[PDB]
């Protein structure tokens, strides 16, 4: 559950910002 | 200004709602990759990668002063996912006063020189 909220809160923090603001 | 005006209240919100050696490790890997930043994409990769390191760091009244001091200075996208992380960081503090101060300073100088 450590890995869960550390790659689950961050790296789809960079998901949604790759997106956001490289698209 | 009405955005930045729905920020803080959000912050207000959350507030009022609160109330070894293998992790020194993990600080310098974090400064490594803060330091690969240093000299809306280009906010996007840094503010993308300023989250798995806080993480790292962080999960290895006063944090909130230092961090809303640290907002102050960047607000005087690009502020308002930063100010979410801020949010983020009212409901878990976490770390040591000395090594956030030298975390956060080290936040004042690369926004220093993003100036």
């Amino acid at each position: 559950m450590a890995a869960a909220v550390m790659m689950g809160l961050a790296a789809i923090g960079a998901a949604i910002g790759i997106g956001i603001l490289g698209g | 200004r009405n955005l930045l005006v729905i920020a803080l209240l959000f912050v207000s919100f959350m507030i009022w709602q609160a109330w070894g050696n293998w992790g020194f490790s993990i600080i310098i890997i974090t400064f490594i990759v803060r330091g690969i930043m240093y000299p809306p994409l280009g906010g996007c990769f840094p503010l993308l990668i300023q989250m798995p390191i806080f993480l790292a760091l962080y999960y290895m009244y006063i944090l909130p002063i230092l961090m809303g001091v640290t907002m102050f200075f960047i607000q005087k996208i690009m502020t308002f996912m930063p100010v979410i992380f801020t949010v983020f960081f009212l409901w878990f503090p976490s770390g040591l006063v000395l090594y956030y101060i030298v975390s956060n300073l080290v936040t004042i100088i690369q926004q220093q020189l993003i100036y």
